[PDB]
RNA sequence: GAAAUUGUUGAAAGGGAAGGGCAUUUGAUCAGACA
RNA sequence: GGAAUACUGCCAGCUGGGACUGAGGACUGCGACGUAAGUCAAGGAUGCUGGCAUAAUGGUUAUAUGCCGCCCGUCUUGAAACACGGACCAAGGAGUCUAACGUCUAUGCGAGUGUUUGGGUGUAAAACCCAUACGCGUAAUGAAAGUGAACGUAGGUUGGGG
RNA sequence: AAAUAUGUAAGAAGUCCUUGUUACUUAAUUGAACGUGGACAUUUGAAUGAAGAGCUUUUAGUGGGCCAUUUUUGGUAAGCAGAACUGGCGAUGCGGGAUGAACCGAACGUAGAGUUAAGGUGCCGGAAUACACGCUCAUCAGACACCACAAAAGGUGUUAG
RNA sequence: GCCCUGAAAAUGGAUGGCGCUCAAGCGUGUUACCUAUACUCUACCGUCAGGGUUGAUAUGAUGCCCUGACGAGUAGGCAGG
RNA sequence: GAGAACAGAAAUCUCCAGUAGAACAAAAGGGUAAAAGCCCCCUUGAUUUUGAUUUUCAGUGUGAAUACAAACCAUGAAAGU
RNA sequence: GGUUGCGGCCAUAUCUACCAGAAAGCACCGUUUCCCGUCCGAUCAACUGUAGUUAAGCUGGUAAGAGCCUGACCGAGUAGUGUAGUGGGUGACCAUACGCGAAACUCAGGUGCUGCAAUCU
């Protein structure tokens, strides 16, 4: 859906009189804006709750930053989706620099992989996974060894002129 | 070939409520009209005589006349692009008095009165009705009430 | 009153552009229809 | 040779056009089948109400 | 594109000069778009537009209509003023004196209206004696008097007249006009 | 003494039709306006 | 603990490059700047300079080049159609006149109106004049015999331009 | 027992006080209907809009229709036959879908400048052989709505779970 | 999920063609860019509307002057030529 | 259902339960319980006059129907119908 | 408060099984000359209110009662549905966006209210 902000929203249901102060509940949303932040909070409380937009109240809205944005950190992924078929729950672990980050190369994948446009995902739970080891997913494990370095082979150079009068070379 | 009598498709129309069938009860006949009041049309299956088409069930209309067992309704319908004028002779069976109507002379007779304690006071009535206006702002404590966070939950299957 | 006086305002394509492939699906669906809110003010500014 | 049977197609364009017409509206109506009786009571009703009313301006 | 509301480019449906092509006609709508343009009394600008009517939007009036109106309480001394032709009525034996200014008299008419000692005026002397139609007293004829129609709206139960040559007994008066000959009406 | 249609002369174009629209190059041709 | 920066938004903040237009034709308005005199970018371009004065610009035409362009007429839901007519060109070639009519309009006269069957007259099919009738209108309604339009300021009520 | 659709009402032709007329009606000057006289003006009784509203005459063409989304009958089905509501085509060019009556965009006076729609931007062809993360290798790969088709089933190809 | 098998028709032949393989393919995201008789501003035509203007001693009063909006079209109607 | 000679699955007699599971010419739908069904009593309103109205509609006709007016009657203690 | 006569709403009033009911009322109840109706004085009619009785009617209370009535973020913002896209999918179908929104279910609470008139420890 896009380049992703995390927002807090907050809501509750409309007071009334013999039950003015509702209770209000909370929930942290991936969206590029508040427009489809709120939009998105009204979907996932329908799903849990006695309420709708018309009878509920947006009390809060607000952007959440990563706190160690350039630290860079092991998540775990939580998502529940649909295919063609049938509905499915899948965790994934993805390595970035933030909870942001990670949540739009989610999205890519889960849309190269398994061909889920964004409308068909539910993000269950993001979280920072401490301790090495507890880290389960080979595809990053494979990142974590000691002193780790590699080669980049075969580089390739942007021309910027359409003819040229060497011959590259792939070094580097 | 086709059939369109005149209680044609009306099964269900007509028909008369669960645990409703028998004697209408007498406050229907203790009612009284008079011409100019406003009345609701809707037909009692059990009474034959004095029915109004099915055309005009759900209708609403103006008593034009009073009579012995009756009261003569004047219904508008749109026939082509127009609306005609019809006359509807309809036993007090098949009518009740509509309150349309109540919101509004409630409403007259009510604002007659702020008016006078208004100007007789000294001015300052403003009594139009006025939509649902949005909502001002408000604050909202948080105490005895930290909100709660859910995420969405897993597919299951129950079953 | 003091609305109806102006007549409706006449206003150009967005200059920049509209941000989005198709128009004709809400704000929310990466069109340009519905209710965007504060948005709003960048589109008008860029059309008039 | 069978041909189309019926449709409201393109009815409703044609009554929008000039229009539906509301229906119009008089102070005082016929009194198109209203009870005898009443009417002809009420004809001498209302003569009497004139007679005393040329009366009072005599 | 524009959703259109209403049709474009429609004429207001007025006349706006006469069809005539009368030139003292003419000359009296000079006279009166002048007095209506300058003047804001309201006798003018209801006059300028009676000139643009058609014969049948200006039916005579009788000089007995005259004298009715200036039965009307207070009326007697008012100028009675017609945009159109005024014609002579022997019904009325006796016919006030007053001022009649109008576009045209019947013989017998400013006879009548001359012998009571009163005065015939055309609309132009009518425009220099009261600039702003002060004491004037705006008569129309009968439209709907006119033969045509009678016939206007025919249909069943509309009793309004056939549009016929010969009548009679056996001109259109046996089935559907009597409840012993298939219908009536 | 028109047109269809034809001969000659002159000019031009022509890789499975021709003719047409918007635009300009090139050739030919020409009105106007300067004072 | 104290800052910076990003992001979003605001300024009746300043300022550079480029393109198209220059409608109007005395003055008159709303203003701006000045202590003032005056000035101005304020109800639509002026100032300065050069070239040509002619096929230079422009029109027309033929051709070339870019892109685009299916035969018209017809009936049809749908035609470029593997539906019909049409090789070409001139010339001819189809809603008319009359009797009686409806609506609208113009004109004359108006409770009337209509001279033109006819007569008179003539500069002779014209123009000019005219007596008696007649036609339509001024009364309706009945199958008919028949009868035949004011209780009232020719009525009351509501709207009604003037 | 919905949603969509649908009748009526939101005032001066209104509301209140006084008490006249009749052959109707009441046991009854009781009522009913129509009135006289009196009291309250634009926050006078929701919103939005209103190149005004009403009304009259007369007359053309037409009376083969067809299509798309949705509802929907008959039929195995049909570019089949038949209804519903709207929107279109027919009667309509223009930009896109290469092509095309009906789809998408957008409805047309003669022109300049600008900006866009739908749709595009390797070359044809105006416009990034742009950026970014994956996936895919086909000895009949695949490549954009309407739309110019493919299914059960199966793979120790590869991917993620 | 993509790919592969399952997958047979008649003239030679069509993701529009060329051709393309860390794509010029498939899924998704972000910018920029191209261009409709549409939108914005302006001129000019015409149509409709609302204003102004008889005061002579010069020339169009159906005129002149200001202002605003609008313009598709078969059958068909009317209008000015 | 439970009961009574001949008498049996079915004859006729009784009590209990019974919202209609019956019946109301006829198709089907609606309606109906001190009834609209069943039994009895009195009857001719299935009559006279001429309008208005609803469905079908052109808001023509025809069919059918509704609610009044003006008669004359039927029934019932009566309201009524 | 009870009760009766006339009622309005027509189950919170109905149904099943028990029990309690003072005073008045109502009831059951005695009778067959008379009006009247029956196969039958059972019903219907009359007569007494005397001779008898709360057994029944009636009224009320009981019951993890059947029914009915009311409520709730109980289920469920579910099913269904109006509007949107050159959304997914061979298709069948299905997600999403802006709205409207059930029924069953589950649980809780309840079991006639009341008008006119007369009468009553
Ligand atoms: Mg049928
Ligand atoms: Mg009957
Ligand atoms: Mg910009
Ligand atoms: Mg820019
Ligand atoms: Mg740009
Ligand atoms: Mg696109
Ligand atoms: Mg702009
Ligand atoms: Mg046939
Ligand atoms: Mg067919
Ligand atoms: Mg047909
Ligand atoms: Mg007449
Ligand atoms: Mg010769
Ligand atoms: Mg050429
Ligand atoms: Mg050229
Ligand atoms: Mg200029
Ligand atoms: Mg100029
Ligand atoms: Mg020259
Ligand atoms: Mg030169
Ligand atoms: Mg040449
Ligand atoms: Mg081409
Ligand atoms: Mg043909
Ligand atoms: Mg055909
Ligand atoms: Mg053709
Ligand atoms: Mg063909
Ligand atoms: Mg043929
Ligand atoms: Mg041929
Ligand atoms: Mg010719
Ligand atoms: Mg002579
Ligand atoms: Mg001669
Ligand atoms: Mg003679
Ligand atoms: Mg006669
Ligand atoms: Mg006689
Ligand atoms: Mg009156
Ligand atoms: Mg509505
Ligand atoms: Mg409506
Ligand atoms: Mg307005
Ligand atoms: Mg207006
Ligand atoms: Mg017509
Ligand atoms: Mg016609
Ligand atoms: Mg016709
Ligand atoms: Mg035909
Ligand atoms: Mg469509
Ligand atoms: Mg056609
Ligand atoms: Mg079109
Ligand atoms: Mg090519
Ligand atoms: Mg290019
Ligand atoms: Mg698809
Ligand atoms: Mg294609
Ligand atoms: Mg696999
Ligand atoms: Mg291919
Ligand atoms: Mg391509
Ligand atoms: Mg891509
Ligand atoms: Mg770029
Ligand atoms: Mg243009
Ligand atoms: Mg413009
Ligand atoms: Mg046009
Ligand atoms: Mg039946
Ligand atoms: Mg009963
Ligand atoms: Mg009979
Ligand atoms: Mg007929
Ligand atoms: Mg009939
Ligand atoms: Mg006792
Ligand atoms: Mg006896
Ligand atoms: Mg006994
Ligand atoms: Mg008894
Ligand atoms: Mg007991
Ligand atoms: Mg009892
Ligand atoms: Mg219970
Ligand atoms: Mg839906
Ligand atoms: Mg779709």
């Amino acid at each position: 859906m896009a380049h992703f902000k995390e927002y807090q929203v907050i809501g509750r249901r409309l007071p009334t009189e013999s039950v003015p102060e509702p209770k209000l509940f909370r929930m942290r949303i991936f969206a590029s804006n508040e427009v489809i932040a709120k939009s998105r909070y009204w979907y996932f409380l329908q799903k849990l709750h006695k309420v709708k937009k018309a009878s509920g109240e947006i009390v809060s809205i607000n952007q959440i930053n990563e706190a160690h944005p350039t630290k860079v950190k092991n998540f775990g992924v939580w998502v529940r989706y649909d295919s063609r078929s049938g509905t499915h729950n899948m965790y994934k672990e993805i390595r970035d620099v933030s909870r942001v980050a990670a949540v739009e190369t989610l999205y890519q994948d889960m849309a190269a992989r398994h061909r889920a446009r964004f409308r068909s995902i539910h993000i269950l739970k993001v979280a920072e996974i401490e301790k090495t080891a507890d880290v389960k997913r080979q595809y990053v494990k494979q990142f974590l060894t000691k002193d780790l370095k590699f080669p980049l082979p075969h580089r390739v150079q942007k021309s910027t002129k359409t003819f040229s009068y060497k011959r590259p070379s792939t070094f580097y | 070939g086709k059939s369109h009598g005149y209680r044609s498709r009306t099964r269900y129309m007509f028909q008369r409520d669960f645990r409703k069938h028998g004697a209408v009860h007498l406050s229907t006949y203790l009612k009284v009209y008079k011409v100019g009041d406003i009345v609701d049309i809707k037909a009692n299956g059990s009474i034959q005589k004095g029915m109004p088409h099915k055309f005009y069930q759900g209708k609403t209309g103006v008593v034009y006349n009073v009579t012995k067992s009756s009261v003569g309704v004047i219904i508008n319908k749109m026939v082509g692009n127009r609306y005609l004028e019809k006359r509807l002779n309809l036993r007090v069976e098949h009518i009740k008095h509509s309150k349309c109507r109540q919101e509004f002379l409630e409403r007259v007779k009510a604002n007659a009165a702020k008016r006078a304690e208004a100007k007789a006071q000294g001015v300052a009535v403003q009594l139009k009705r006025q939509p649902a206006q949005p909502r001002e702002s408000r604050i909202v404590s948080t105490e005895g009430n930290v909100p709660q966070t859910l995420a969405p939950v897993p597919y299951e299957t129950f079953i | 009153q003091a609305n109806n006086f102006l007549w409706p305002f006449k206003l150009s394509n967005p200059s920049g552009g509209w941000g989005v492939p198709r128009k004709f699906k809400h704000f929310i669906q990466g069109g340009s229809f519905g209710n965007r809110e504060e948005f709003i003010n960048k589109l008008v500014k860029s059309m008039n | 040779a069978k041909s189309k049977n019926h449709t409201a197609h393109n009815q409703t364009r044609k009554a929008h056009r000039n229009g539906i017409k509301k229906p119009k509206t008089y102070k005082y109506p016929s009194l198109k089948g209203v009870d005898p009786k009443f009417r002809r009571n009420h004809k001498h009703a209302l003569h009497g109400t004139a007679k005393a009313l040329a009366a009072a301006k005599k | 594109g524009i959703d259109h509301t209403s049709k474009q480019h429609k004429r207001s449906g007025h006349r706006t000069a006469p069809k005539s092509d009368n030139v003292y006609l003419k000359l009296l709508v000079k006279l009166y778009t002048f007095l209506a343009r300058r003047t804001d009394a309201p006798f003018n600008k209801v006059v300028l537009k009676a000139l643009f009517l058609s014969k049948i939007n200006r039916p005579p009036v009788s000089v007995s209509r005259i004298a009715r109106a200036l039965k009307q309480e207070g009326a007697a001394n008012k100028t009675v003023v017609v945009v159109g032709t005024v014609t002579d009525d022997a019904r009325i034996f006796e016919f006030p004196k007053t001022t009649v200014a109008a576009l045209r008299f019947t013989a017998g008419a400013r006879a009548k209206i001359v012998k009571a000692g009163g005065e015939c005026i055309t609309l132009d002397q009518l425009a220099v004696r009261a600039p702003k139609g002060q004491n004037t007293l705006i008569l129309r004829g009968p439209r709907n008097s006119r033969e045509a129609v009678r016939h206007f709206g025919m249909g069943p139960h509309k009793g309004k007249a056939p549009r016929i040559l010969s009548t009679g007994r056996k001109f259109e008066r046996a089935r559907g006009r009597r409840r012993s000959k298939g219908f009536k009406v």
